[PDB]
RNA sequence: ACACGAGUUGUUCGGAAACUGAGCACAACGUUAUAUCGUUUUGUUAGGAAAGUGAAGGUGGUCGGCCAUAACUGAAAAGGGGCAACAGAGAACCUGGGAUUAUAUUCCAAAAAGAAAUUGCAUGUGGG
RNA sequence: AUGCAUCCAAGUGGUGUAUAUCGCAAACUGAUUUCUGCCCAGUGCUCUGUGUCAACGUGACGAGAUUCACCGACGCGC
RNA sequence: GCUUCACUUAUCGAAUGAAGAGACCAAUGGGUUUAGCGUAGUCUUGGCUAUGCACCGUCUAGGUUUCCGUG
RNA sequence: CCGCGUUGUUCGGAGCGGGGGCUCAAGAUUGAAAAAUGCAGCUCUACGUACUGUUGUGAGUUCUGCGCAUUAACGCAAAAACCUGGGGUGU
RNA sequence: AAUUACCGAAUCUUUGAACGCAAACGGCGCAUGGGAGAAGCUCGUGUCAUCCCCGUGCAUGCCAUACUCAGUGUCGA
C-alpha cells in the first residue's frame, strides 16, 4: 500500500550520489584535430584518489592547441602510469602503455582501457579498477573493431573510436575480506545511500512484496515478468535461468 | 562583419545613445535652511546627561533615527556655531537616536548648553 | 639585426594564428536556419508550380524590362499632390505601368495587361503561385524576374510583387514589343516544358565526390 | 603584503617559486633537450642530402 | 510584582559592504486548461547574437623619446544575474582608569592615562 | 548506454549515473569449519518461434446503411 | 501491397568554448545571373525549347616519397 | 659500506659522517613603550598628602615541532583576496 | 483665527503588484543633477580632494517609434 524502497530511489533525494568531495569526472581529452591528424603529448603530473572509485585518477598537462594555456586533464590511469610519463594521444602516437590512440590502429590481441563505444564520447567501456577490453579483430570493408568487454560480451564498435592502453589501476580491490560492517560504512561513505540493505521478507505487508507472514518466506514465486510494474518487480527481475550455477559461465546481458 | 577568430558569435557592440535627463518630477519645495531642524530634535536633560557636559565635554540629542554620525556634525554647525570632534550615535529602546556630541575644546559645553537652555 | 623568426605551425608546435573560424562557429538561430532553410528547398524534389520559380528571366532582358518599368513608374507624392493642386484651380495621372496584387490580377481578368512582370521570392509564396497560371490562361505575356527588392525600386516602393504594363508610349512601343519576344521564348511559348520540369534533388557538393571517389575506386 | 619583495622571493629565475635543485634542471633540460633535437634534425637533413646524391649519381651510371 | 524616573556610546569588537559550501531558484527556455511547474555547479544559464570592458595605435592640452589627463578606431577576455555560514574563509586596538546607580577592548581631549595599527584623499620636503 | 532498475501530469524533464561489468540495479541466506541430497509433473519466470486472438487493411453482394469473405501481432496452445 | 541494398534532407543520438568538414586526387556533377561551342532527333506562341549526346568552363595549388601520397 | 640518529616503526654515492657555512620556524636576550601605570603597606597636618617594597633535569598545559600528515575498498572542502615568477614594457 | 459639516486646492513616512540590485541587511549600485564641506589651493573670501547627504533615470515583457547593426537570406556594382 506505500511505495517500495527501490521505487523511491528513482526520485533520488536521500539517495543521489555522495559527490562533494570527488574531483571532476573522468574523461579523454578532446577528440580535437590535433587527435585526428596528428599526436598530442601529454605529461602526467599527479596520481590522485577520489572518494568512491577504486581506481586511481591522472592529471596530465597538455598544451591548449589554440592559446598560449595548458589543459589540466583528469584521466583515469592505467597500472604502471608514473609522474612524469609523457603519455602521447592522437593518431601518429605510438603504441604504449598509457598512450591514446584509435583502435584502427592498434593490433590485435592487444589489451585496452577507456575504450569508448563511439568517436568522441571520451571513454566509457572498461574504467572499473583492473578492467580492460581485447582487441579481436578489425574489418576495413565497414571500419569497426571489435572487442571483448570485460564481461565477455563481444561488441563492435568503429575503429576511429580511441583507447588507452593498460589495465585499469587499482586492480586487485574485491579479493581482500570486508570483516566488518564499521568497513562497509566507510565503503559506501562516498558512494551514496544504499547500505545497510534490509531484506525484503523482514518487512511488513505495505512497504514490500515479500513481507509480512508468521513466518520470513516469499509467497509467491520470486521471479517477476520483465513486464511487471514498478513496485511488483523485486525479487530475481526477468531470471531466465535460476539455482546454483553448475556448470560453465554463461555471459549475462542481452 | 568578418575576421571571426572565435568559436561562437558573440553581440556586436552597436551606436547606443545615452538616455535624456527629465525635466521634473517632484512639485514641492525643498528648503535647504531647514533642513537640520529635523536632524537634531531636542536635547536631553537626564543625570548622566549633565555629567557629561561638565566633566567630558560632550553635548546628548535625541536626533533622527535615519542620519548618520557625518550629517548629525554637520547640523551642529549650521544650529549651533560649535564644532563636534566626535559623535557617538544610539538607537534607544525607546525606538529613537541618541547622539554624545563632544565639542572642540574651543568651544564650552555649558555655553552652548546655557544658549540652548537647559 | 633585422632577422628573421618563423614560426612553425605544425601540430604540437608554436601556437598558432587567429584562423577564420566562420564556417565552424555557432552562429545565431536566425542565420543558422534561413541557411539550412536554403539547402532544404533544395535538397528536396519541388514540384512543378515553385520549380518555376527558380527558373528566370536573364540579364539582357531584365535590366531592359526594370529601364521601361523605371520611365513609367507611378507619379510620386508631390508629382500626385500638384496636377490636383493645379487643377483645383481649373475648376477656380499621365500613364504609369500597373502596380500592385489587387490591381494588376484585374489587368489580366480584363486583358489589359500586354506585358506581366512577376517577382520570384515573395514570402508567402502562394501570393503569385496562381499568378503564371492567370497569365497562361489568358494568353498575357509574363516574366518571373530576379526582383522584389528591384521592382519596387524601378516602381518607388520597397517591394512589388507584379507589375504589369497595360500600354506604353509610341517611342519606346518597338522596344516593348521585342521584350514580348525576348520573353516568351523563356516563359509563355515554353509553357509544356514549365508545367511538368520537376525540381530540386541536388546533392551536397560533399555528398557528390562521395560518388567520384565511390565509383572510381570499383571502376574493375 | 606589507613586506619587501626580498622576504618572499630570491635574486635568481623563478625566485619565490622555484628551488635551486629544479631551476638547475630546468636549465639543463633546457639546453640538453634542444641540442639532442638539433643532432637530430641535422642528421635528418644529412641523411635526405647523401639520399640527393646516390641516385642522381646514378645518371652517369647504367 | 507594581508605579515613576533613567540606562545600551566603536575607524579596529560581531555582522553587512565583500568570500565560497551543502543547497536555493531570478532571467532565459520548455511544459501546463492553469505557473503557484520543471531545468538552472559533473565548469556553471538560455537554439544560445546576455562581454558597454578595453591591448596597441591614430587625433591634440601636459610632465622630462617616457608618463599622465581628455575624445575616434579595435586586439584580447566562451559559459546571465542574485542568494545561502553572528561556529568554515576573511577581519587594521591594546593596556591603565577615582569612567557608571546601571555601559564599555565602545566612554577618557592637550601631559587625550595613554601607546599604536590601518584605509581614502591631499599638501610640503626629498629622490628619478 | 540505441542499456538495466526507476521518478514522473507534462517537456530537448528526473535518480542510481561526477558512473561504465573489480560497475550499477533487484532478491535470498547470514561469521568461520563441515556440507548443501533427490524433484521441471503443479505454479512462476524464461527461450526457439502456427491453431487461436483486436483494430487496421483487402475484396465482394446490395440502392445503400447493414452484412459476409480474406489478411491480422504480442499472448495463451505447442 | 510487400521488401534488401545504396542515399540524406526529415528525425534521433553523442561530442565540442559548435576550432580546421569536404574537394582540389575529379563525375553515373553543375551553370540561361557560370549554358561558351557543337552535334542528332523532335516540337514551337518565330523569340526559341525539349530529349539525346560529345567538348569547354567552374577546376586552383601542396608536406613527404621515388608516379605514389592525402593535408 | 659500515656509520649517523630517535622513546619509537630508518637513513645514506640519487652524497652518510665530519669542517665551514646559507637559510627557515619556535623561542630567549637587550632596549623604546614603562613608570609616569598597578597593588599592598605606611606616614603626616580632605574620594588629602610625603615616602617604602616590587629559583626550578617539579607537575599540568595542542601554541608549536606537524608533513605527500591516521585506521583506510576512510586518503580528509571550496572560493574571494593576496603573494612570487615567467614573458613583456621601461629600451 | 471659534467650532462643526462638506469639498474642488495641497501634503501623503517605510513598505506592498513593488519594478536599479538585495534582504531576519532600515543594506549596495551604475548614469545624472543639486547640496553641505573646519584639508588643500586662492588674492578672511572664493574654490573645494576624498568622505557624507538629496533628487531623478534604470525590473521584465510588449506596442508604437527614430538612430546604430548582424546575416555563406535574396539580390545588386
Ligand atoms: N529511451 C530511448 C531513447 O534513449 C536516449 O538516451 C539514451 C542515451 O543517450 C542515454 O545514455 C546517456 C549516455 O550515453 C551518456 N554517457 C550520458 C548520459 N548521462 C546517459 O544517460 C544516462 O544517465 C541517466 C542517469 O542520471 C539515466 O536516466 C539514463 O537512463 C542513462 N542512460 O540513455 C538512454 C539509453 O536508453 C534518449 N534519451 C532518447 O532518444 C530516448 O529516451
Ligand atoms: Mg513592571
Ligand atoms: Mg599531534
Ligand atoms: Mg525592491
Amino acid at each position: 500500500g506505500k511505495t517500495v524502497l527501490s521505487c523511491r530511489k528513482g526520485n533520488g533525494s536521500v539517495y543521489q550520489v555522495h559527490g562533494h568531495k570527488r574531483l571532476g569526472p573522468a574523461k579523454l581529452r578532446i577528440l580535437d584535430y590535433a587527435e585526428r591528424h596528428g599526436y598530442m603529448r601529454g605529461v602526467v603530473k599527479s596520481i590522485e584518489h577520489e572518494a568512491g572509485r577504486g581506481a586511481a585518477l591522472a592529471r596530465v598537462e597538455f598544451r591548449h592547441p589554440y592559446k598560449f594555456r595548458r589543459v589540466k586533464e583528469l584521466m583515469v590511469a592505467p597500472e604502471g602510469m608514473f609522474t612524469g610519463q609523457s603519455v602521447f594521444c592522437g593518431q601518429k602516437a605510438p603504441l604504449a602503455i598509457g598512450n591514446v590512440l584509435p583502435l584502427g590502429q592498434i593490433t590485435e590481441g592487444c589489451i585496452v582501457c577507456n575504450v569508448e563505444a563511439k568517436p568522441g564520447d571520451r571513454g566509457t567501456l572498461a574504467r572499473a579498477s583492473g578492467d580492460y577490453c581485447i582487441i579481436i579483430s578489425h574489418n576495413h570493408e565497414t571500419g569497426r573493431t571489435r572487442l571483448k568487454l570485460p564481461s565477455g560480451q563481444k561488441k563492435s564498435v568503429p575503429s576511429t573510436s580511441r583507447a588507452m592502453i593498460g589495465i585499469i589501476s587499482g586492480g586487485g580491490r574485491i579479493e581482500k575480506p570486508v570483516l566488518k560492517a564499521g568497513n562497509s560504512f566507510y565503503r559506501f561513505r562516498g558512494k551514496r545511500n544504499c547500505w545497510p540493505k534490509v531484506r525484503g521478507v523482514a518487512r511488513n505487508p505495505v512497504e514490500h512484496p515479500h513481507g509480512g507472514g508468521n513466518h520470513q518466506h516469499i509467497g509467491h514465486p520470486s521471479t517477476v515478468s520483465r513486464h511487471s510494474p514498478p513496485g511488483q518487480k523485486v525479487g530475481l527481475i526477468a531470471a531466465r535461468r535460476t539455482g546454483r550455477i553448475r556448470g560453465g559461465k554463461a555471459v549475462k546481458g542481452a | 562583419a568578418k575576421s571571426y577568430t572565435r568559436p561562437q558569435f558573440r553581440r556586436p557592440h552597436t551606436y547606443r545613445k545615452p538616455a535624456m535627463a527629465k525635466p521634473s518630477n517632484r512639485v514641492t519645495v525643498e528648503s535647504k535652511d531647514i533642513a537640520a531642524f529635523s536632524v537634531i530634535r531636542y536635547p536631553l536633560t537626564t543625570d548622566k546627561a549633565m555629567k557629561k557636559i561638565e566633566e567630558n565635554n560632550t553635548l546628548t540629542f535625541i536626533v533622527d533615527s535615519r542620519a548618520n554620525k557625518t550629517e548629525i556634525k554637520k547640523a551642529m554647525r549650521k544650529l549651533y556655531q560649535v564644532k563636534a570632534v566626535k559623535v557617538n550615535t544610539l538607537i534607544r529602546p525607546d525606538g529613537l537616536k541618541k547622539a554624545y556630541i563632544r565639542l572642540s575644546a574651543a568651544h564650552d559645553a555649558l555655553d552652548t548648553a546655557n544658549k540652548i537652555g537647559l | 639585426h633585422f632577422a628573421a623568426r618563423p614560426k612553425n605551425f605544425g601540430i604540437g608546435q608554436d601556437v598558432p594564428y587567429a584562423r577564420d573560424l566562420s564556417r565552424f562557429m555557432r552562429w545565431p538561430t536566425f542565420v543558422t536556419m534561413q541557411r539550412k532553410k536554403r539547402v532544404l528547398q533544395r535538397r528536396l524534389k519541388v514540384p512543378p508550380a515553385l520549380n518555376q520559380f527558380t527558373k528566370v528571366l536573364d540579364r539582357a532582358s531584365r535590366n531592359e524590362a526594370l529601364k521601361l518599368i523605371k520611365k513609367y513608374a507611378p507619379e510620386t507624392r508631390k508629382a500626385r499632390r500638384e496636377r490636383l493642386h493645379k487643377a483645383a484651380e481649373e475648376k477656380k495621372a499621365p500613364l504609369a505601368v500597373v502596380t500592385g496584387l489587387q490591381e494588376v490580377t484585374r489587368a489580366i481578368e480584363k486583358k489589359q495587361a500586354r506585358m506581366v512582370v512577376i517577382a520570384n521570392n515573395v514570402d508567402p509564396v502562394e501570393l503569385v503561385l496562381w499568378m503564371p497560371n492567370l497569365c497562361r490562361a489568358n494568353k498575357i505575356p509574363y516574366a518571373i524576374v530576379k526582383d522584389m527588392a528591384r521592382l519596387g525600386d524601378a516602381i518607388g516602393r520597397k517591394t512589388a510583387t507584379c507589375v504589369a504594363i497595360t500600354d506604353v508610349n509610341a517611342e519606346d512601343e518597338a522596344t516593348l514589343k521585342n521584350l514580348i519576344r525576348s520573353v516568351n521564348a523563356r516563359f509563355l511559348s515554353r509553357s509544356d516544358v514549365i508545367r511538368r520540369q520537376w525540381g530540386g534533388l541536388q546533392l551536397s557538393l560533399r555528398s557528390r565526390a562521395e560518388l567520384r571517389k565511390k565509383h572510381a575506386r570499383n571502376a574493375g | 603584503r606589507l613586506a619587501s619583495r626580498h622576504e618572499k622571493s630570491v635574486s635568481r629565475a623563478y625566485g619565490g617559486v622555484l628551488s635551486h635543485d629544479q631551476v638547475r634542471d630546468r636549465v639543463v633540460r633546457a639546453f640538453l633537450v634542444e641540442e639532442q633535437r638539433i643532432v637530430k634534425q641535422a642528421l635528418k637533413e644529412h641523411s635526405k642530402m647523401k639520399l640527393s646524391h646516390k641516385r642522381t649519381a646514378n645518371k652517369k651510371k647504367s
